[PDB]
C-alpha cells in the first residue's frame, strides 16, 4: 500500500557512522512532517528525530544530540538521517513514518505519524 | 408603536405588556421559562386564556391588523407520518358568534384562517419542505408575522414576504373575542409547541417595519444552538457546517485528527419524507474560562473520546495556510494553542458562530479560525484527497467580507439533543 520504505543500516561497531534512507511510496511526502523512530525488541517504539514538511525546521531526542543530523530532499522525495558517533545503546529496528501534519515536534508522539515502513534493522557492537 | 396586545413573561407567568391590561390566565399544563418561551401540550389543562379589556378601544372589528410570534414546531414521528400530513390542529383561536380568526397547523404548513359575521371563510398559509438534507425551519425557531389589510392577507418568514391572499369578498370580522392559545384537533398525545413573542398590532405592518421587528428580536449577546436556543456551556452538543451540510466530525481511526464523512440519511421506505442524520458524529462540549455562552467569550472545544473528555488544540507554529487541528487528552502544552475566542461576523440574524485561534487573550495574533480543508492524502500520478478537520488562515480575510458568506466553512453551529427531534 501507500508506504514509506527505509534502507541503509546493519551492523558497524563503536563509533562509527551510519546513513538511513526513507523514500515515499506511493505518495508525495513533501506535504508532511517525517520522524525517524527507533525499536528495541519488547520494548515500545521512541522518537529518534523529525523534520518538517520543509527543510529549516527539525528536532531532536535529547539522547540523540548531537550525533544525528536529519535532512529533506523534496525534489527527490527522500529523507535522509545521518549518524555520527554511534552507541551500542543505539541499537534496534529503525522505522520512518509520516505526520498528519507538516509541523514536526520534539514530542515525536506515536499516534500522529502513519504511512509507516517495514524498517532496517542497526546493531552497534562494542568489540569488532 | 400601534400594539395592542403584547404577550410577554413576568414573575412565572404570562402577562399583557401592551398597556391595555387585558387579563391573562395561563393553566398549569403550560410550560413557562424566562427565555419568553412557552409550551402548549396535548395535556387538557395546557392553554392560556386571554381575555382582552373590552372597556378601553373601540374593540369589535379592526380594519387592518397584524399578528407577529415566534415558533418552534416539532419533527414529524418517523412511524406516524400519516397523523402528521393529513390531522390538522388549532394553536390559537379568537371568535366570536362564529367569527373571528384562527392559527393553525397541518403537519408542515401553519395556516391563518378569516371568518366573518356571515360564515365566509378565507384562509392563507406557509408550507415548509420535509424533503430537505438540512431544513431551516423543522424544530427550529422562527419568525412568523401574519399582516391583515382590506385587499391582501400575507404571511411573512423571517422579515419576507412567503404568502399572499386576496380577501375581498371578505366582510367585518369579529375580533374582540377570547384568544385561546390550545392545541385543538385529533392530536397525537406526543405533539407539543413552543412559542416566544407574541404580540397583535392594529395595523398593517410595513415589510420593512416586519424585518426591522425580525432583527430586532433576533438580536442577543449571546450564541444560539441549531434549534435557536441560547447556547450553553458544560452542555452536550453534536457539531454542524453551514459550509458542509452534509458533513459531520469523526475521530479519525488510531489518530489524533478529525475527519471529515457523510451524514447518513433517513433510510426508511416513505417517499413523502426525508433528513440528513443530527445526532452522529463525536460529542461536543464546550468549557469555559476564568450558565450561557457569550459574544467574544474564551472557551475550551472538548469533546467525549471513550470515557474521558478531551481537547481540541491546534500547533502554534504552522507553515502552510492551514493545518489539521489536534485531538487530545487535556494538558498544558507549550506546543499548543489551546484557547478559541467564539466569535459572530455575520450582521444578519444567524444560529451560526465562529470559532477563532488567538496566541494570547491579551494578544492581537489571529493564528486562524476553525473551519474544514480538503488536504493532500495520498498518491503520487493521481493525487487522492481528504477533507479533515482544521484550522486556516485563509478565513480570517474572507469573514471581512460583506454581506457576511453564509456558505464559509468556517460557521458552525450547535445540536443538542432534542424532543422535536428524533431520528
Amino acid at each position: 500500500q501507500v508506504q514509506l520504505v527505509e534502507s541503509g543500516g546493519g551492523l558497524v561497531q563503536a563509533g562509527g557512522s551510519l546513513r538511513l534512507s526513507c523514500a515515499a511510496s506511493e505518495f508525495r511526502a513533501e506535504h508532511f512532517a517525517v520522524g525517524w523512530f527507533r525499536q528495541a525488541p519488547g520494548k515500545e517504539r521512541e522518537g529518534v528525530s523529525c523534520v518538517d514538511a520543509s527543510g529549516d525546521s527539525t528536532a531532536y531526542a535529547d539522547s540523540v544530540k548531537g550525533r544525528f543530523t536529519i535532512s529533506r530532499d523534496n525534489n527527490k522525495n527522500v529523507v535522509y538521517l545521518q549518524m555520527d558517533s554511534l552507541e551500542p545503546e543505539d541499537t534496534g529496528d529503525y522505522y520512518c513514518g509520516a505526520s498528519y501534519f507538516t509541523v514536526c515536534a520534539k514530542s515525536m508522539r506515536k499516534i500522529e505519524y502513519r504511512y509507516w515502513g517495514q524498517g532496517t534493522q542497526v546493531t552497534v557492537s562494542s568489540e569488532p | 408603536n400601534n400594539i395592542i396586545l403584547n404577550l410577554r413573561y413576568k414573575d412565572n407567568n404570562l402577562i399583557d405588556l401592551s398597556g391595555y391590561g387585558a387579563k391573562v390566565e395561563v393553566y398549569d399544563g403550560v410550560e413557562l421559562n424566562d427565555k419568553n418561551q412557552f409550551k402548549l401540550t396535548s395535556s387538557a389543562n395546557s392553554k392560556i386564556r386571554v381575555t382582552q379589556n373590552q372597556n378601553i378601544i373601540f374593540n369589535s372589528v379592526f380594519l387592518d391588523f397584524s399578528v407577529s410570534f415566534w415558533i418552534r414546531i416539532p419533527k414529524y414521528k418517523n412511524d406516524g407520518i400519516q397523523n402528521y400530513i393529513h390531522n390538522e390542529y388549532t394553536i390559537i383561536n379568537c371568535m366570536k358568534n362564529n367569527s373571528g380568526w384562527k392559527i393553525s397547523i397541518r403537519g408542515n404548513r401553519i395556516i391563518w384562517t378569516l371568518i366573518d359575521i356571515n360564515g365566509k371563510t378565507k384562509s392563507v398559509f406557509f408550507e415548509y419542505n420535509i424533503r430537505e438534507d438540512i431544513s431551516e425551519y423543522i424544530n427550529r425557531w422562527f419568525f412568523v408575522t401574519i399582516t391583515n389589510n382590506l385587499n391582501n392577507a400575507k404571511i411573512y418568514i423571517n422579515g419576507k414576504l412567503e404568502s399572499n391572499t386576496d380577501i375581498k369578498d371578505i366582510r367585518e370580522v369579529i375580533a374582540n373575542g377570547e384568544i385561546i392559545f390550545k392545541l385543538d384537533g385529533d392530536i397525537d398525545r406526543t405533539q407539543f409547541i413552543w412559542m416566544k413573542y407574541f404580540s397583535i398590532f392594529n395595523t398593517e405592518l410595513s415589510q420593512s417595519n416586519i424585518e426591522e421587528r425580525y432583527k430586532i428580536q433576533s438580536y442577543s449577546e449571546y450564541l444560539k444552538d441549531f434549534w435557536g436556543n441560547p447556547l450553553m456551556y458544560n452542555k452536550e452538543y453534536y457539531m454542524f457546517n453551514a459550509g458542509n451540510k452534509n458533513s459531520y466530525i469523526k475521530l479519525k481511526k488510531d489518530s489524533p485528527v478529525g475527519e471529515i464523512l457523510t451524514r447518513s440519511k433517513y433510510n426508511q421506505n416513505s417517499k413523502y419524507i426525508n433528513y440528513r442524520d443530527l445526532y452522529i458524529g463525536e460529542k461536543f462540549i464546550i468549557r469555559r474560562k476564568s450558565d450561557i455562552v457569550r459574544k467574544e467569550d474564551y472557551i475550551y472545544l472538548d469533546f467525549f473520546n471513550l470515557n474521558q473528555e478531551w481537547r481540541v488544540y491546534t500547533y502554534k507554529y504552522f507553515k502552510k495556510e492551514e493545518e489539521k487541528l489536534f485531538l487530545a487528552p487535556i494538558s498544558d502544552s507549550d506546543e499548543f494553542y489551546n484557547t478559541i475566542q467564539i466569535k459572530e461576523y455575520d450582521e444578519q440574524p444567524t444560529y451560526s458562530c465562529q470559532l477563532l485561534f488567538k496566541k494570547d487573550e491579551e494578544s492581537t495574533d489571529e493564528i486562524g479560525l476553525i473551519g474544514i480543508h480538503r488536504f493532500y492524502e495520498s498518491g503520487i500520478v493521481f493525487e487522492e484527497y481528504k477533507d479533515y478537520f482544521c484550522i486556516s488562515k485563509w478565513y480570517l480575510k474572507e469573514v471581512k467580507r460583506k454581506p457576511y458568506n453564509l456558505k464559509l466553512g468556517c460557521n458552525w453551529q450547535f445540536i443538542p439533543k432534542d424532543e422535536g427531534w428524533t431520528e
